[PDB]
């Protein structure tokens, strides 16, 4: 029907794609020792 | 086995770490 | 600009419809907070009851009591 | 009134808190000098810890009938 | 031009240019820590297992030989060995290096230097930007408590063995050992260092809430507030007369800095003094002044004595004293 | 543009989309359950009841199956040491397959809830834009819910229509699903009583359609409209996650 | 507003409530003030005069020569376990000096301590709205009330009893640290070692900020000593954050960019440490903890050669198990042969 | 004077003067 | 006003450093002295 | 009706005393470990507790951001009323 | 080895770090 | 009977677990064949003594 | 069960599932 004007867009500057993907790795290096027991 | 999939996830937080220093996005003023 | 009419939508549509009216003053407030009052005695009479901090004489609070 | 300043230099201050001070102060002694403490909350005398029937520390092991039982453990 | 090779060559250390900055302690730092990295990453991967205690029972520490991550360790130099500078080439073979606790003090030599001199760059680059100098002073306060768990501990015991090890698991047998035979808990530096931390973290999440509370409204409410702020702008982006009036009814008035400049310094110079006295507590806990006792010190008339708290924690250390080093003890005092 | 976190909130404006969200997260919930179900009946072991028991075996949602009275597979196996006589269409298997027909249901719902958003429906009179009459809407939520409260009381658990729930001895030694009858007097707040199960399901659900019908007939007071700020739809969110902590506690517990 | 309503007695309280004073009462100051003044002062009473030999069977007060150090509101004995002690209920009946001899004055700082940080947070939210602010401040406060809710009180009720809780007292904290590493081995949760790496990252970005800011300032005054120098109500800030960039980022290679996101990272530090700390605690609460890997322990058992760091300590919770539950547990009754507890050599 | 703010003080300060006086009396009660 | 304020906390704080001696002196004598 | 008195076998049980009943197992048809593991009430309850109290932080949240939802975005430029 | 070690690691890793690929190869394209 | 003494055995207990053992109960200590009998611990003396 | 058989596969599928999906979102952008 009609074009939904609540249409917004999501963004992630680089600084951020940074603290995301260290955020992963390190708690995978603290779990992963934990689930091979 | 587990002794890779250790060093793996060792090395990969260092390779971010060298990303994150000298391919950073750039500061700029103003 | 109007939207989408379904006979569904005519069906429910004085339900939502006074979207907005309010009583004025206090209205049944007080007549709330007897409620609240109440439920919060309630509510001390289930967890004492549970936590045994008091005792009544037909419970007795174990697995013998669930065996009439 | 008063910015904390003038309280604090005032003779009408001192006049007040020079008498209501020692006085409130000589009451906190006499609360445990005299024994009081010890009956007003159950603290233990140090001659009083061990009775004649238990010679080692108490010991409750019942909920609802405790109030008794400290009293037997108590010496009274 | 008619600059001489020295000249050209001290002009790109002290060059600001770089992209790391390097100065004169950076050509000193920077071959220290990089030797005392990779020889790190070796040894937690596939050190052969070393005698800590010298009663010859090898302890296994490297990732290849059946440990994970928490489990792996550099395990400290040998019993036997104690103070004794012991390189590479004092070792007759390679392997005897690697037996007798080898690459701990290789990399505690090179890491202690090296972190030294990271105090000094810290200077040296706030000299080159026209920056007032007392980072330098702040990042002294892990250093102090770095050289202390790496040597002024082993110096006070006597051996390189009573040492702090690289490992996760392997602090956590340090952390016991030591409280174990000089009651930690009861000193009042770290107390004073507890305080440090908890005090620290508090000033931290308090203050970093209400200079996010007070931002100005700049941006719309789908992007961010983080853009309101535009780098190397000079107007302020968040009130400060605000935050104070708001701290100020919080718990009273005068229980706030209005002083934004002595906030900050507020800031700075609590956890720093905290970590100097508990950098200094097991300072003095290496020469052998442990804390406080008052074990059987609570007494009533007829001479018997009363159990505290105190004596419950007795209980815990006199169960570790009599565990620590299993096969090392054979007299009935832990001297050593 | 957004956040990463503030992905979701494009819904908070209009209301036909998070019908189609609500229905799409109410998809997934059941089909957890209905593929929970065939995952463990497919690795559940009926033989060694009295020893290598149901609990022990290490499972998740078959024994909230049992409890209101799913005793029988298609396999034709039972719990108690019998066999099955007939499954019927609800046992294990076939629960397992309702809710599963039942999430594909609720997956096209919103679907369709998704592209027709924009309805009459919603656009309130007297202004033409998008608004929620949230007192009134509540009102028909809360009678509905005490109606199936006082329809699982009344039916489910006193055996009238349905089967009942299980009960057991107090040692565990035996027990079932019988039909019980509720206890009224103080006995019904014992917790380890199961009377005060269906008890309270009737109590409380007369209750709440005393409550539907006195919320959709009365409008809310405007002292305690900007207070409790009704004309907004999150201050019913921030109160339905203060309420179903409060629930997680007690079920917890 | 704006339609004339009259004024009713409710809304003549609100406005003395709500009047500006040296101190703030508001509406949350009665659930505040009334309950947090009973809980330290029903914390100085108990560690003053209030004894604990009848319960755990060691003296805790000054009027029995324990100093500040050694004072403790101990915790009720195991026997009750999970009463709430009312001073009129049935475990203590009416009498007060009966009462606190039971550990009863432990439940009378604990329940209205926990009353108290609901008053305070409450407090943190009408203040920002009459000053029309944001809320961070209340949010980062409930990382205290979850760090205190699980482990006063979640802790407890999912234990044996109200005997397990921590008592307010500075040494009793000191047992209840060493009850967590040999019974829990606490130290391997990995929930605690994301709480540390949040009050020691926390306390790192306070003595940062704090000397980053302290070294970047602008030259204001004259006179030397700098704090002289600030107007609080000037439109300019106070230090150079380009001159703070280029420091950190070549001392030590990526630094802030934007005085928006770094105090509020200095704000998610610290709450996500205890957030992720309060999470193992409830484990512990269950006895879910993470004692063990069983794939070192199977190695371990097959061969007297191998050995770690956690083999080692392995060991040493069991020398704290064997040896001060004998005190510590004093309801399990339980005596040993100085034979069955594990030792090394003289 | 029936201030809050006096209220607040000396609903700390009379307590603990009263409390001072019992410590400092505890230090000299012998064995 | 009357009195000037550095001379009542030299006085307060002397009678304040005189009393934390005492209970040091207490720490030693009486009870909980361990002898 | 058995008996031993064998000094192996007596503390090959009087271990498994402390376990309350004896019984015997099978530890090759599932490659048991030996170390025990918590029944289902212990999994639902752990679960309902964290999720429990991580929703207590989600109604501060949501319970902060309608009552402030007029300075979400920021505050407003002068609110220098409030000096006393 | 856990046989469900390795595998609950591998998409721990690989399913959050695609879903920070996306947005920010879509933020950076404009 | 033989279910009774079955739920006196603290491998039951789900407070004796641990947090990332993963799996069954059953996975833990192996599926229970049989009941092995009361075991009672007489002295030299024939005194019964308690565990 | 191969062992490494799920886990190949779930590397298959992943991997290039995320490839076309950073590529889609950034030209859906557009
Ligand atoms: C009934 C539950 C519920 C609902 C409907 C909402 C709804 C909302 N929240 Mg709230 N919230 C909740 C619970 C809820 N929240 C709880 C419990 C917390 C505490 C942890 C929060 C904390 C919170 C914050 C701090 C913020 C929101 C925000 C939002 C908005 C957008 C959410 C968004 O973009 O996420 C986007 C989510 C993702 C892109 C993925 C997140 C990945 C998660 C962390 C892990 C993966 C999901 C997991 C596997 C699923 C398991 C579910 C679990 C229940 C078992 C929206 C109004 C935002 C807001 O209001 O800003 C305007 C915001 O900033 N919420
Ligand atoms: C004929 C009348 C009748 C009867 C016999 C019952 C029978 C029952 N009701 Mg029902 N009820 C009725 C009418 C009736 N009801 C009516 C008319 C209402 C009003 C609609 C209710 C509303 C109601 C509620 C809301 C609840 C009951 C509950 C119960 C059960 C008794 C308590 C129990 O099991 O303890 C166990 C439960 C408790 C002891 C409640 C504990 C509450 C604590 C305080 C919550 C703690 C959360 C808090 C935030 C703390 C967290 C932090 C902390 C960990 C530190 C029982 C099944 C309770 C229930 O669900 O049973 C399981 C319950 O919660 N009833
Ligand atoms: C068509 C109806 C229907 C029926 C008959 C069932 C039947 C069943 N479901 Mg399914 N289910 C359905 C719909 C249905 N489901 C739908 C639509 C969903 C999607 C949300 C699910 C999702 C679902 C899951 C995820 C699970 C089940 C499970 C179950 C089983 C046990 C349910 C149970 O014990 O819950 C007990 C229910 C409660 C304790 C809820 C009590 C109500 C709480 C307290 C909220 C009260 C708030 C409310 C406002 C009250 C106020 C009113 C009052 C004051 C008057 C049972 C076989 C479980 C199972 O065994 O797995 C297969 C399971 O895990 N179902
Ligand atoms: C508002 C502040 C406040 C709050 C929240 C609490 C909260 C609490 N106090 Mg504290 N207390 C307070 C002020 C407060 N107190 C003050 C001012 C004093 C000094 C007098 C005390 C002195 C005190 C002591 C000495 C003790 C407590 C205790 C308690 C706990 C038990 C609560 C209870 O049973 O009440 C139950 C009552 C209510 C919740 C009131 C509900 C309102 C009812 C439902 C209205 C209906 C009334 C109606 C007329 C009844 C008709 C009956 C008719 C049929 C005869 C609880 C944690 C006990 C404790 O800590 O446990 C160990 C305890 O021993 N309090
Ligand atoms: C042990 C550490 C510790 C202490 C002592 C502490 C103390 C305090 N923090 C406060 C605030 C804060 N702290 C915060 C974050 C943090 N706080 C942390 C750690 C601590 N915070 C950490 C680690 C963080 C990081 C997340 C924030 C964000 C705030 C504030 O905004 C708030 C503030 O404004 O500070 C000025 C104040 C609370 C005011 C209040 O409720 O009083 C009223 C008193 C009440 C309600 C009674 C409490 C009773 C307690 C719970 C039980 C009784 C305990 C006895 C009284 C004492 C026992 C002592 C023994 C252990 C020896 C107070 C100064
Ligand atoms: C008590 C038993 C339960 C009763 C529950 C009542 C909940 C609703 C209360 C009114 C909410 C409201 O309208 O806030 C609305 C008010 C705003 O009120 C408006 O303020 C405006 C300001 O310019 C104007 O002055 C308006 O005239 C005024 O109406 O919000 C507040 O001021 C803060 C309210 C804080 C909450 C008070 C709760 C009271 C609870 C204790 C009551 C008993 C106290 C003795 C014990
Ligand atoms: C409003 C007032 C609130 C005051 C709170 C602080 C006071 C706590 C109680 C002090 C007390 O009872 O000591 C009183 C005790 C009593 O002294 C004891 O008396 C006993 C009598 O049997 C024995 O003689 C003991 O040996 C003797 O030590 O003093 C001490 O133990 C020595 C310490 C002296 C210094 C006390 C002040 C400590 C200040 C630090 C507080 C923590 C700060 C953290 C942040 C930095
Ligand atoms: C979603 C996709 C993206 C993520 C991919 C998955 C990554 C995370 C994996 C799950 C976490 C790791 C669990 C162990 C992995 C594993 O090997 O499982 C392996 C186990 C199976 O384990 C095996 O089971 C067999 C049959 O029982 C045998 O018993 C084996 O002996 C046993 O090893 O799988 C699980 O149990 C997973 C269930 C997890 C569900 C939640 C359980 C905890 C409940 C409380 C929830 C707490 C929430 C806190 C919120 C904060
Ligand atoms: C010790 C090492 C151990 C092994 C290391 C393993 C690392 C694994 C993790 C890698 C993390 C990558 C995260 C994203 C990086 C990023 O966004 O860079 C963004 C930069 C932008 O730089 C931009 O470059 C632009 C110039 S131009 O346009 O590109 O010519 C310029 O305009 C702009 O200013 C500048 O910002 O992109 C590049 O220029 C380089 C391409 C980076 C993408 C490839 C990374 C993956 C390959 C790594 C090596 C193989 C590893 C095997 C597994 C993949
Ligand atoms: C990470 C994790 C988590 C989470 C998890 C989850 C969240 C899960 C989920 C899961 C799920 C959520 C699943 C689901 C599934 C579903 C399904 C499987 C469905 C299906 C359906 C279908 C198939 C349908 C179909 C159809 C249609 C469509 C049409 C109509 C008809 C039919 C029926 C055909 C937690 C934290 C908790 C813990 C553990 C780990
Ligand atoms: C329980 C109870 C209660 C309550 C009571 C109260 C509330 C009390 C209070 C009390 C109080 C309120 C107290 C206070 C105290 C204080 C004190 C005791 C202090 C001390 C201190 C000291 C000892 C030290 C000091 C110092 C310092 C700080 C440092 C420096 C030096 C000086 C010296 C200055 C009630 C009624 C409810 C009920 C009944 C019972
Ligand atoms: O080294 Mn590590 O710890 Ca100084 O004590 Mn003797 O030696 Mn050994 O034992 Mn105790
Ligand atoms: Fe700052």
């Amino acid at each position: 029907a009609r074009p939904n004007p609540n249409k917004q867009v999501v963004e992630l500057n680089r600084t951020s794609l940074y603290w995301g993907l260290l955020l992963i790795f390190v708690l995978a290096v603290l779990f992963s020792s934990y689930i091979f027991n | 086995m587990e002794a890779l999939v250790y060093t793996f996830l060792l090395v990969g937080t260092l390779g971010i770490i060298f990303f994150s220093i000298f391919f950073r996005d750039p500061p700029r003023m103003i | 600009e109007p939207g989408l009419v379904t006979p569904l939508g005519t069906l429910l549509r004085p339900l939502n419809s006074e979207a907005g009216k309010v009583l004025p003053g206090w209205g049944t407030t007080v007549l709330m907070a007897v409620f609240i009052l109440l439920f919060a005695a309630f509510l001390l009479i289930i967890l004492e009851i549970y936590n045994s901090s008091l005792i009544l004489d037909d419970v007795s609070m174990s697995w013998e009591t669930l065996a009439k | 009134e008063r910015p904390f300043s003038d309280i604090l230099t005032s003779i009408r201050y001192w006049v007040i808190h020079s008498i209501t001070v020692p006085a409130l102060f000589i009451a906190g002694w006499l609360f445990v000098s005299t024994g009081l403490a010890y009956d007003v909350f159950g603290t233990p005398r140090p001659n009083e810890y061990f009775t004649e029937d238990r010679q080692e520390a108490p010991l409750i092991t019942d909920r609802f009938n405790a109030l008794e039982q400290v009293k037997k453990l108590s010496g009274n | 031009e008619n600059s001489s090779l020295w000249a050209r060559f001290c002009e790109w250390i002290t060059s600001t240019e770089n992209r790391l900055y390097i100065g004169w302690f950076g050509v000193i730092m920077i071959p220290c820590l990089l030797t005392a990295t990779s020889v790190f990453i070796i040894a937690f991967i596939a050190a052969p297992p070393v005698d800590i205690d010298g009663i010859r029972e090898p302890v296994s520490g490297s990732l290849l030989y059946g440990n994970n991550i928490i489990t792996g360790a550099v395990i400290p130099t040998s019993n036997a060995i104690g103070l004794h500078f012991y390189p590479i080439w004092e070792a007759a073979s390679l392997d005897e290096w690697l037996y007798n606790g080898g690459p701990y003090q290789l990399i505690v030599c090179h890491f202690l230097l090296g972190v030294y001199c990271y105090m000094g760059r810290e200077w040296e680059l706030s000299f080159r930007l026209g920056m007032r100098p007392w980072i330098a002073v702040a990042y002294s306060a892990p250093v102090a408590a770095a050289s202390a768990v790496f040597l002024v501990y082993p110096i006070g015991q006597g051996s390189f063995s009573d040492g702090m090890p690289l490992g996760i698991s392997g602090t956590f047998n340090f952390m016991i050992v030591f409280q174990a035979e000089h009651n930690i808990l009861m000193h009042p530096f770290h107390m004073l260092g507890v305080a440090g931390v908890f005090g620290g973290s508090l000033f931290s999440a308090m203050h970093g809430s209400l200079v996010t509370s007070s931002l100005i409204r700049e941006t719309t409410e789908n992007e961010s507030a983080n853009e309101g702020y535009r780098f190397g702008q000079e107007e302020e982006t968040y009130n400060i007369v605000a935050a104070h009036g708001y701290f100020g009814r919080l718990i009273f008035q005068y229980a706030s800095f209005n002083n934004s400049r002595s906030l900050h310094f507020f800031l700075a110079a609590w956890p720093v003094i905290g970590i100097w006295f508990t950098a200094l507590g097991l300072s003095t806990m290496a020469f052998n002044l442990n804390g406080f006792n008052f074990n059987q010190s609570v007494v009533d008339s007829q001479g018997r004595v009363l159990n505290t708290w105190a004596d419950i924690i007795n209980r815990a250390n006199l169960g570790m004293e009599v565990m620590h080093e299993r096969n090392a003890h054979n007299f009935p005092l832990d001297l050593a | 543009g957004l956040p990463w976190y503030r992905v979701h909130t494009v819904v908070i404006n209009d209301p036909g989309r998070l019908i189609s969200v609500h229905l799409m997260h109410t998809a997934l919930v059941s089909g957890w359950a209905g593929s929970m179900a065939l995952f463990e009946i497919s690795v559940f072991d009926p033989s060694d009841p009295v020893l290598n028991p149901m609990w022990r075996q290490g499972m998740f949602v078959l024994p909230f199956m049992t409890r209101l009275g799913i005793t029988q597979s298609w396999g034709g196996w039972t719990i108690s040491g019998e066999t099955a006589t007939n499954p019927g269409i609800w046992s294990y298997e076939g629960v397992a397959a309702a809710h599963i027909i039942l999430s594909g249901a609720l997956f096209l719902a919103s679907v369709w809830h998704w592209t027709y958003w924009d309805l009459e429906l919603f656009r309130d009179p007297r202004t033409g834009k998008t608004a929620l009459d949230l007192p009134k809407i509540f009102g028909i939520h809360l009678f509905l819910s005490g109606l199936l409260c006082f329809g699982f009381g009344a039916f489910h658990v006193t055996g009238v229509f349905g089967p009942g729930i299980w009960v057991s001895d107090p040692y565990g030694l035996t027990g079932r699903v019988q039909p019980v009858a509720p206890s009224w007097g103080a006995d019904g707040f014992d917790p380890y009583n199961p009377g005060g199960i269906a008890s309270h399901h009737i109590a409380a659900g007369i209750l709440g359609v005393l409550a539907g019908l006195f919320h959709l007939c009365v409008r809310p007071s405007i002292r305690l409209y900007f207070g409790l700020s009704m004309g907004s739809i999150e201050t019913v969110l921030s109160s339905s996650i203060a309420a179903v902590f409060w629930a997680a506690f007690v079920v917890a517990g | 507003g704006t339609y004339q309503e009259k004024r009713t007695w409710f809304d003549d309280a609100d406005d003395w409530l709500r009047q500006d004073r040296f101190v703030f009462v508001g509406w949350s100051g009665l659930l505040l003030f009334p309950c947090a003044y009973f809980a330290l002062g029903g914390w100085l009473t108990g560690t003053t005069f209030v004894t604990s030999w009848y319960t755990h069977g060691l003296a805790t007060s000054y009027l029995e020569g324990c100093n500040f150090l050694t004072a403790a509101v101990s915790t009720p004995a195991n026997s009750m376990a999970h009463s709430l002690l009312f001073v009129w209920g049935p475990e203590a009946q009416g009498d007060f000096t009966r009462w606190c001899q039971l550990g009863g004055l432990w439940a009378f700082v604990a329940l209205h301590g926990a009353f108290g940080l609901i008053g305070f947070m409450l407090r943190q939210f009408e203040i920002a709205r009459s000053v029309n602010l944001r809320p961070y401040n209340a949010i980062a406060f409930s990382a205290p009330i979850a760090v205190f809710v699980s482990v006063f009180l979640i802790y407890p009720l999912g234990q044996s009893g109200w005997f397990f809780a921590p008592s307010f007292g500075v040494a009793a904290i000191f047992r209840f640290i060493l009850f967590f590493q040999g019974f829990h081995n606490w130290t391997l949760n990995p929930f605690h070692m994301m709480g540390v790496a949040g009050v020691l990252g926390a306390a790192l970005l306070c003595a940062i900020h704090g000397a980053t800011v302290e070294n970047t300032l602008f030259e204001d005054g004259d006179g030397a000593n700098t704090f002289r120098a600030f107007n609080p109500t000037q439109a300019e800030e106070t230090y150079s954050m380009v001159t703070a960039n280029r420091f950190w980022s070549q001392i030590f290679g990526v630094a802030f960019s934007n005085k928006r996101w770094l105090h509020f990272f200095m704000l998610l530090v610290p709450v996500t440490g205890l957030w992720m700390s309060a999470i193992g605690v409830v484990g512990l609460a269950l006895n879910l903890r993470a004692y063990d890997f069983v794939s070192q322990e199977i190695r371990a058992a097959e061969d007297p050669e191998f050995e770690t760091f956690y083999t080692k300590n392995i060991l040493l919770n069991e020398g704290i198990r064997a040896w001060m539950a004998a005190q510590d547990q004093p309801h399990e009754r339980l005596v040993f042969p100085e034979e069955v507890l594990p030792r090394g050599n003289a | 004077i029936f201030t809050v703010r006096w209220l607040a003080i000396h609903g700390i300060a009379v307590p603990t003067i009263f409390f001072l006086g019992a410590i400092t009396a505890m230090q000299f009660i012998q064995r | 006003g009357r009195i000037p304020l550095w001379l009542v906390g030299t006085v307060v704080g002397t009678l304040a450093i005189g009393l934390l001696a005492v209970f040091f002196y207490g720490s030693y004598v009486g009870l909980g002295s361990s002898l | 009706g058995l008996t031993f008195t064998d000094p192996a076998t007596v503390k090959k049980y009087a271990r498994k005393a402390q376990l309350g009943e004896i019984f015997e197992f099978d530890r090759s048809t599932l490659q048991s470990d030996g170390v025990f593991r918590s029944s289902p009430r212990g999994w639902f309850t752990f679960g309902h507790v964290c999720f429990a109290l991580l929703f207590f932080f989600g109604h501060i949240w949501h319970g902060a951001r309608t009552i402030f939802r007029d300075v979400f975005a920021g505050i407003d430029d002068d609110i220098n009323d409030q000096v006393e | 080895v856990n046989i469900y070690g390795l595998t609950a690691t591998a998409l721990f890793i690989i399913i959050p770090t695609s879903f920070l690929l996306i947005l920010y190869v879509k933020t950076a394209s404009t | 009977p033989e279910k009774l003494a079955f739920y006196d055995y603290i491998g039951n207990n789900p407070a004796k677990g641990g947090l990332f053992r993963t799996g069954a109960m059953n996975s833990g200590d192996g599926i229970a064949v049989g009941w092995l009998g009361h075991a009672s611990f007489k002295d030299q003396e024939g005194r019964e003594l308690f565990v």
